[PDB]
Order: structure tokens, then C-alpha cells, then sequence
């Protein structure tokens, strides 16, 4: 295919987030690379406004499911790298149980050989000593299924999934992910039949970097169809 | 897109303690973020200050804040250090440095394009010589 040519090698990728939580505003840059082959993520963020208001592992998921690895016989389920090089639009609204929530717009696209992730985060109503804005969050993610069905209205997919955020305590928070993407293109795109993206990550510190930051390893397979 | 550059110091030198000395940097080509990155004698490189490709982010060490300032000219590619109030154990080989991607990361690992070193010598001896 065209849109999977994009992603048979390694693909820069630069990320660029505007966010305001409950008034607290910040920016996120980051950068690195995305291995389709592999279905492979790496990437270190900063943030260039000070300290980041809210936990690192909470913005995980919206810092690229287009690197996701689709097997061959699945390849025709892959609605991102369909999209591509003009890219899509993901939506979500993040959930955090008995707290506020995140609302995200992105722009994923190639801008030039670059793989682009440009996002608008909006988030509300958090407790100011919750588990969030208290950060008590550990430093820590743990592996999802992201279930996709096709949403054939928006010739596009509809997402849904939710994270385990461990707590310093012992306990556990989710966050109650929605996610809709839809092509920014006007050419076709693959709609999928239902199935899931099995995601796995684990995030560290650069001991040399002096900001506030994080690095982050995705890995990122699809399955759920057989033969 | 950002190629390979070569970074050209220039300025640096001797000083009195309390004195002010200014360091540039002038790169071959267009590139990223850029930044300054000292070693003292026996000491690890470690950064200074920087500034991204835009100029509107800029950062330095907390004992450097206040005391020196970094801009650049994308007109003329070029970065420059002033640095004001030295103190002896500002003494050290300074380096220029960039990287492709716009964005000012810290760490020396992160930066692919280095100039050579200049020295910068602050003395806190009344009598320099
Ligand atoms: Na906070
Ligand atoms: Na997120
Ligand atoms: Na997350
Ligand atoms: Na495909
Ligand atoms: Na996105
Ligand atoms: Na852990
Ligand atoms: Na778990
Ligand atoms: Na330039
Ligand atoms: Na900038
Ligand atoms: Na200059
Ligand atoms: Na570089």
C-alpha cells in the first residue's frame, strides 16, 4: 500500500502539546522515532513552561498508533497508516475515576519525512489534592488492550480502553479512555473490522536531563483476527 | 531540513573575578537548538544554557541564572553567551553546541554538533599575574 510504504523503516517523529488543566496551562515538546516493523515507540519529552502541573504517566496515551505492528494477514485492518501521508485527527476524553477528566484534539500527519503529533488538551475539574493534581501517582505504566471497531458514519474508527494508573498507596486509578479517529485526507482509508491493539509501555528519566521530562517505551501490536 | 554543520567559537579568555566576558558561536548552516556545555579541569561536561531553534524557550543551570543570558540570530546562524559577575569557578572549557530537532533538550548525549572548546579563565586572585 501507499499509506503502509510510509512506515517500512524508521520514522522521525516530533510531538507538540498545548494543555490547561483546571487553569494551569503548559507545553509539552518531544521527540524520537517509530519502528512499524517492530511496533516500536521511543520517544523523550519536555516540558518547557517549568514543572509539569500533572503526572507524566497520565499524558502517556496522548503522546502514535500508526507504529503499531499489524500483521500481514491484518493489514487491511490498519485504518491509521491508511490515513497517511495526510494523516488523521484523534479525539479523546479521558475519564479519571471520581476526578476530572482530559479532553484532546491531535493532529497526526507526515510533515515532510517527520511524523507529526500536535495536540490541544483541555482538562477539568480535578480534586487539588487528587490523586492527579496531588501526584501521587507512581512513576510507572502498565500493559492495555485498546479495542477498535470501525465507526463506518465518520469514515473512521471509534477506540476505547481503559488504563491502570498505580497509586503510591497500593491502589489503582483508571482513566476511562474515548477515542475517535477520522481521516484528514479525502482519499480512502481502511475501516477495520473489530479488533484490538495490544500496547505495552515503560517509562524512565534521562539522568543528564536537566528539565522536567520523561522517556517513554511503547510497544504496540495488533491482533484479533485470525489466520 | 537541518543538516551538517561545523561550530566556529570565537571570544572567551581571561578575566577578574566579578568581571564580564562574552562567548559566540557561529554555525557553518541553519540548525536546532543550541547551547553552551562547560568542563572544568577534572570535571564532567555539563550543560550551561541553551536556547531552542524560535528563541522563546530559553533555560540555564540554576548557577548560572541570573548571570548569564543566551540569544542567537537565525539571520546569521549564530548563538552567543554574555556572561556577567564571573566567579573563579565559572573557570572552564566551553563548548558550543546544536542539534537538528528545534527542541532544547540538556542532556550532551542529545546534541550532534559540537565546536571545539574555548577557554574562559576567571581569576580570583587580586593580582592576576
Ligand atoms: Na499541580
Ligand atoms: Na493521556
Ligand atoms: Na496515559
Ligand atoms: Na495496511
Ligand atoms: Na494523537
Ligand atoms: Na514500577
Ligand atoms: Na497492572
Ligand atoms: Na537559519
Ligand atoms: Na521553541
Ligand atoms: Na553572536
Ligand atoms: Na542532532
Amino acid at each position: 500500500s501507499k499509506g503502509e510504504e510510509l512506515f517500512t523503516g524508521v520514522v522521525p517523529i516530533l510531538v507538540e502539546l498545548d494543555g490547561d488543566v483546571n487553569g494551569h496551562k503548559f507545553s509539552v515538546s518531544g521527540e524520537g522515532e517509530g519502528d512499524a516493523t517492530y511496533g516500536k515507540l521511543t520517544l523523550k519529552f519536555i516540558c518547557t513552561t517549568g514543572k509539569l502541573p500533572v503526572p507524566w504517566p497520565t499524558l502517556v496515551t496522548t503522546f502514535v498508533q500508526c507504529f503499531a505492528r499489524y500483521p500481514d494477514h491484518m493489514k487491511q485492518h490498519d485504518f491509521f497508516k491508511s490515513a497517511m501521508p495526510e494523516g488523521y485527527v484523534q479525539e479523546r476524553t479521558i475519564f479519571f475515576k471520581d476526578d476530572g477528566n482530559y479532553k484532546t484534539r491531535a493532529e497526526v500527519k507526515f510533515e515532510g519525512d517527520t511524523l507529526v503529533n500536535r495536540i490541544e488538551l483541555k482538562g477539568i475539574d480535578f480534586k487539588e489534592d487528587g490523586n492527579i493534581l496531588g501526584h501521587k501517582l507512581e512513576y510507572n505504566y502498565n500493559s492495555h488492550n485498546v479495542y477498535i471497531m470501525a465507526d463506518k458514519q465518520k469514515n473512521g474508527i471509534k477506540v476505547n480502553f481503559k488504563i491502570r494508573h498505580n497509586i503510591e498507596d497500593g491502589s489503582v486509578h483508571l482513566a476511562d479512555h474515548y477515542q475517535q479517529n477520522t481521516p484528514i485526507g479525502d482519499g480512502p482509508v481502511l475501516l477495520p473490522d473489530n479488533h484490538y491493539l495490544s500496547t505495552q509501555s515503560a517509562l524512565s528519566k534521562d539522568p543528564n536531563e536537566k528539565r522536567d521530562h520523561m522517556v517513554l517505551l511503547e510497544f504496540v501490536t495488533a491482533a484479533g483476527i485470525t489466520h | 531540513s537541518m543538516a551538517q554543520v561545523q561550530l566556529v567559537e570565537s571570544g572567551g579568555g581571561l578575566v577578574q573575578a566579578g568581571g564580564s566576558l562574552r562567548l559566540s558561536c557561529a554555525a557553518s548552516g541553519p540548525t536546532g537548538a543550541m547551547a553552551w556545555f562547560r568542563q572544568a579541569p577534572g570535571k564532567e561536561r555539563e550543560f550551561v544554557g541553551g536556547i531552542s531553534r524560535s528563541g522563546t524557550d530559553t533555560y540555564y543551570v540554576d548557577s548560572v541564572k541570573g548571570r548569564f543570558t543566551i540569544d542567537r540570530d537565525n539571520a546569521k546562524n549564530t548563538v552567543y553567551l554574555q556572561m556577567n559577575s564571573l566567579k573563579p569557578e565559572d573557570t572552564a572549557v566551553y563548548y558550543c553546541a546544536a542539534r537538528r530537532s528545534q527542541i532544547l533538550f540538556t542532556s550532551r548525549t542529545d546534541y550532534e554538533f559540537w565546536g571545539q572548546g574555548t577557554q574562559v579563565t576567571v581569576s580570583g586572585l587580586e593580582v592576576l599575574f
